[PDB]
């Protein structure tokens, strides 16, 4: 489910380089791309999609996300990507209806 | 927002007199995230949930911004952002107030 997302991300921003004024824009396109990736699966759920992108500048970081949800129907899926100067994180969250 | 103001109060109440530290930072950031979760999951919970993001950084003064593009169920999912800085710690919080 997320492997096609990862291949989409490696297709979109593979080995590319930072430019800050379109960085958010890439995020938007990624969010739209992942939206189509959600719209291809269309499981009847409440979906949440989020991206993060950050320059490799030399500060150490740690990241994850949590909630307090109905544990059997609500879930999280993720893809981390990186290159020489950038880090990319995409997250999808399932809440049931 | 009242809740946002008290979440920023929680941010300071964590990080006052402090500086960002690589060695304290795993436990410090776990305490940060869990304390903001405990804030939003205290009184003020009415069959909701909160989805959380936290960023903590050292002070260098380059060009940095935040943005987030989502798709959500519209009437039940809301969002807010918080920024703060001090002598050595930048801290940003992103809160997603969603119906459980």
């Amino acid at each position: 489910v997320d492997t096609m997302v990862r291949e989409s991300i490696v297709a979109a921003i593979g080995d590319n380089q930072f430019a800050h004024n379109k960085i958010d824009s890439w995020s938007n396109n990624i969010v739209e791309g992942c939206l189509k990736r959600l719209a291809a699966m269309n499981k009847p759920f409440k979906y949440i999609v989020t991206t993060n992108l950050t320059q490799k500048a030399g500060a150490g970081l740690h990241a994850a996300s949590c909630a307090r949800w109905n544990e059997k129907t609500d879930g999280k899926l993720t893809v981390q990507w990186e290159n020489n100067t950038m880090i990319v994180l995409v997250s999808v969250y399932w809440l049931a209806v | 927002h009242k809740v946002q103001a008290v979440l920023k109060q929680v941010l300071k109440e964590r990080i006052e007199k402090q500086k960002y530290d690589p060695v304290k930072g795993a436990q410090i950031s776990k305490q940060l995230a869990d304390d903001l979760r405990e804030k939003v999951k205290a009184l003020g919970y009415d069959r909701y949930k909160l989805v959380i993001q936290v960023t903590v950084g050292q002070k260098q003064g380059q060009a940095m911004r935040i943005i987030s593009r989502c798709l959500w169920d519209q009437t039940n999912d809301n969002f807010a952002s918080e920024y703060y800085e001090n002598e050595s710690m930048y801290c940003v919080c992103q809160v997603y107030g969603l119906y459980y």
